[PDB]
C-alpha cells in the first residue's frame, strides 16, 4: 500500500499542478433502481 | 493524563482507576499493529515538549534510582506506615479522594516519605555487607 | 494484432508534455508478429501522434477541459524503462499469441517499487533458553 | 438464471454489482472469456471483440460500484452469455436477443394470407403468442400464419415471443392500398 | 540494524548472530577513546527521528517494566514454553531462521507471551507476599 500513498501523493500533486479549465464531474445520490 | 505524561490515568477517575490503566496503557501502545514556511516556529516549540518530557521523565523517573525503582512505572517500597499520615484502607482510598483531591490530605508528609525510603535503601546496604561480612 | 480502442488513453500512446499529451492510432510498431522474425520493415524520421484537449483523468472518472495551446517548438525526450501488456488472450485463438495496453498508475508506479516493502520494527523477540525465576 | 433479451434493433442493459461502491476493476468478458468491456482503474478498455464497435456503459455509475454494459442495435449474434469480475466473483448476463417480421412488405388484399419469421438465436425454445387488432390469438410456435386476412385486420399486430420466462412486444404492421 | 535502533544485530545474520552483536555495540560504543538557509527544515525533521527513537526506546524499553526487565537489552523470563508454540532447539533456533522470517513462524503466540510473562510477574508478586505472611 506504499504504492497506493505514492498514488495519492501524487493524484494530489497533479491538480494543484494542473488546472482543468471546466471540469465535468459526474455524481449519484444512492435512489435505487 | 492531558499530555504526553501523567498517562496512567484519567483525572476524576479514583485511584485504582488510574493504577489499573497502567497496565492497559501499557497493552494499549505495545503490539503497535497547509504547511507555513513559518510553521517552522510551531515545530520548534512543539519540540522542546517532548524532549522535556522524556527529561522530566527520567529526571526522577532516574531519580526513582535513590528510590530503587527507577525506570519503571510501579514501586513497592518497605517502610512501616504511619497511620498519622492518612489512616485509610484500600477501598477508600482507591475509589475515593480522586488522588488530585487524595494527596492534599498528605501535603507535608511529601518529603518524609523520600526520608523513610532513602532511608530503608540505605538500610539494604547495610543489610547487605552485615550478611557479606562472612562469605 | 489487436487494438480494439474506445477511451484513447488505455490504447494510445498517452503521456504528459506541455501538460497534454499526444494521441494517434493504432497504426505505429504496434504490429509485427514473431515466429523467428518481427514483422515491421528493414534520424528523426516520422511518427503521427497529435494532442487533444478535453481529456480523461486517470485519478477519478469524469472529463476535463484544458486550455488551448503554445504556438509551437516543443521537444520531449526520454529513457523507456519498460512496457505494459496483457495478453489480447481468450479462446477462439489457435497457435498464434498477441499481446496487447494499460492505464492503472497502481502498477505504472510499481515497475519501480517492487522492491521498497515499508516495514515496522517488531525490535521486541521472542526465543527460547532455559531461564526461569527463583522460587 | 438472470437472462436479458432484446428485439434486433434496440438497446438492453446487463448489471454489475460491487461491495466496495468504489470504482474497483471490472471486465465485461464473454463466454470464453474474450475481453468485452474493462475497468481499468478510471478507464474502460473495449476488448477485442465482436462488439469492438457497439458496447459501452453508463461511466459516471462506476465511482458507486454499479457497472452497467450495454449492446447497442442488438443483432442475434451479440446473444452470449457475458460475466462481471469486479473483485472475486463473476456475475454472468446471458443475452438471447432476437427480432421478428412478416412476409409481407406493402402490399396485401383482402381474403389473402401472411405468414411470420422470428430470427432466434440458437438454443432458443421460445414460444410466439400473438395478437390482432381483431383479437386473432395466433397460437402456436415460430411460422405463425392465417388464411383469413381481410380490411378488418388493419392496423399492427401485438406479437410476442416466450424464451426462457420473459417476451417483448412485437409490430406487426398491417396497411391495405 | 538500519537505525539508531534495530542495532542489536544486522539482517540475514541469523539469530546468534545478532545476540552476540548486543555485547559487541557494547563494546564498540563504551569507550568513546555547504549549510543552506533553509537546512534549517532538514535539521528539523532530521531532530524528530532520534527523539521518537528515544520515545519509542523507552515507550516499551520501559514497559518491559511489566516484563521485568525495562531499560536493559536481555530478558530471560520465567515461564513454561508450549512446545506447540516453535518446537526448535538453539542449534537451529539461532543459525537458522534470520529471524524476520523467525518470528513469523510465531506471528500469532505475539502476545500469549506477553500473557504468560506479566502473569509470571504477577505470580512473583503473589510468592513475595505469601513468603511475607510471616516475617
Ligand atoms: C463518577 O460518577 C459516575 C456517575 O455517573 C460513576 O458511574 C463513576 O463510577 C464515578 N467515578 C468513579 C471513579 O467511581
Ligand atoms: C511511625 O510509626 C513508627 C512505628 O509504627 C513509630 O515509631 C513512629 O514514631 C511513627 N511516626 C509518626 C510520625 O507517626
Ligand atoms: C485511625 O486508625 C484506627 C486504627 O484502629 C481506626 O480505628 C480509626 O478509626 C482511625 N481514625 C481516623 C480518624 O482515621
Ligand atoms: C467513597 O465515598 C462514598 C461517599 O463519599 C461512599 O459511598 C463509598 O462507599 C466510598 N467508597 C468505598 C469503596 O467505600
Ligand atoms: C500537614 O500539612 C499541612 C499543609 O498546610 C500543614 O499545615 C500541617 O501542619 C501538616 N501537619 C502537621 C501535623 O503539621
Ligand atoms: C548467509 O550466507 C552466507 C553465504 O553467502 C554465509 O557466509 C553466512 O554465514 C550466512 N548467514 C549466516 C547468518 O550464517
Ligand atoms: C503449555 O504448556 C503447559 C504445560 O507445559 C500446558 O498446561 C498448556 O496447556 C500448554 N499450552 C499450549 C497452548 O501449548
Ligand atoms: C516436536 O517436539 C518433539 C519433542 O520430542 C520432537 O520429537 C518433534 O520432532 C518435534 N516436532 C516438530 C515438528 O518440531
Ligand atoms: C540451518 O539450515 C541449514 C540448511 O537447512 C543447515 O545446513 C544448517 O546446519 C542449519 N543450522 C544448524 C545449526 O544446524
Ligand atoms: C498462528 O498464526 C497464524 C498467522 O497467519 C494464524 O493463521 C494461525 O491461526 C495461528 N495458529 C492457530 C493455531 O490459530
Amino acid at each position: 500500500e506504499m504504492v497506493n500513498q505514492m498514488h495519492e501523493d501524487v493524484i494530489s500533486l497533479w491538480d494543484q499542478s494542473l488546472k482543468p479549465c471546466v471540469k465535468l464531474t459526474p455524481l449519484c445520490v444512492t435512489l435505487e433502481c | 493524563g492531558a499530555v504526553f505524561l501523567g498517562f496512567l490515568g484519567v483525572a476524576g477517575s479514583t485511584m485504582g482507576a488510574a493504577s489499573m490503566t497502567l497496565t492497559v496503557q501499557a497493552r494499549q501502545l505495545l503490539s503497535g499493529i497547509q504547511h507555513l514556511l513559518q510553521l517552522t516556529v510551531w515545530g520548534i516549540k512543539q519540540l522542546q515538549t517532548r524532549v522535556l518530557a522524556i527529561e522530566r521523565y527520567l529526571k526522577d523517573q532516574q531519580l526513582l534510582g535513590i528510590w530503587g525503582c527507577s525506570g519503571k512505572l510501579i514501586c513497592c517500597t518497605a517502610v512501616p506506615w504511619n497511620s498519622s499520615w492518612s489512616n485509610k484502607s484500600q477501598k477508600e482510598i482507591w475509589d475515593n479522594m480522586t488522588w488530585m483531591q487524595w494527596d492534599k490530605e498528605i501535603s507535608n508528609y511529601t518529603n518524609t516519605i523520600y526520608k523513610l525510603l532513602e532511608d530503608s535503601q540505605n538500610q539494604q546496604e547495610s543489610n547487605e555487607k552485615d550478611l557479606l561480612a562472612l562469605d | 494484432t489487436s487494438s480494439s480502442g474506445g477511451d484513447l488513453e488505455i490504447t494510445t500512446h498517452s503521456f504528459t508534455c506541455r501538460g497534454e499529451f499526444f494521441y494517434c492510432n493504432t497504426s505505429g510498431l504496434f504490429n509485427s508478429t514473431y515466429m523467428p522474425n518481427g514483422t515491421y520493415l528493414h534520424s528523426s524520421i516520422t511518427i503521427p501522434c497529435r494532442i487533444k484537449q478535453i481529456i480523461n483523468m486517470w485519478q477519478e472518472v469524469g472529463r476535463a477541459m484544458y486550455a488551448p495551446p503554445i504556438e509551437g517548438n516543443i521537444t520531449c525526450k526520454s529513457n523507456i524503462t519498460g512496457l505494459l501488456l496483457v495478453r489480447d488472450g481468450g479462446t477462439e485463438s489457435n497457435n498464434t499469441e498477441t499481446n496487447n495496453g494499460g492505464g492503472d498508475m497502481r502498477d505504472n508506479w510499481r515497475s519501480e517499487l517492487y522492491k521498497y516493502k515499508v516495514v515496522e520494527i517488531k525490535p521486541l523477540g521472542v526465543a527460547p533458553t532455559a531461564c526461569k525465576r527463583r522460587v | 438464471k438472470k437472462v436479458v433479451l432484446g428485439k434486433k434493433g434496440d438497446t438492453v442493459e446487463l448489471t454489475c454489482t460491487a461491495s466496495q461502491k468504489k470504482s474497483i476493476q471490472f471486465h465485461w468478458k464473454n463466454s470464453n472469456q474474450i475481453k468485452i468491456l474493462g475497468n481499468q482503474g478510471s478507464f474502460l478498455t473495449k476488448g477485442p471483440s465482436k462488439l469492438n464497435d457497439r458496447a459501452d456503459s453508463r461511466r459516471s455509475l462506476w465511482d458507486q460500484g454499479n457497472f452497467p454494459l450495454i449492446i447497442k442495435n442488438l443483432k442475434i449474434e451479440d446473444s452470449d452469455t457475458y460475466i462481471c469480475e469486479v473483485e472475486d466473483q463473476k456475475e454472468e448476463v446471458q443475452l438471447l436477443v432476437f427480432g421478428l417480421t412478416a412476409n409481407s412488405d406493402t402490399h396485401l388484399l383482402q381474403g389473402q394470407s401472411l405468414t411470420l419469421t422470428l430470427e432466434s438465436p440458437p438454443g432458443s425454445s421460445p414460444s410466439v403468442q400473438c395478437r390482432s387488432p381483431r383479437g386473432k390469438n395466433i397460437q402456436g410456435g415460430k411460422t405463425l400464419s392465417v388464411s383469413q386476412l381481410e380490411l378488418q385486420d388493419s392496423g399492427t399486430w401485438t406479437c410476442t415471443v416466450l424464451q426462457n420466462q420473459k417476451k417483448v412486444e412485437f409490430k406487426i404492421d398491417i396497411v391495405v392500398l
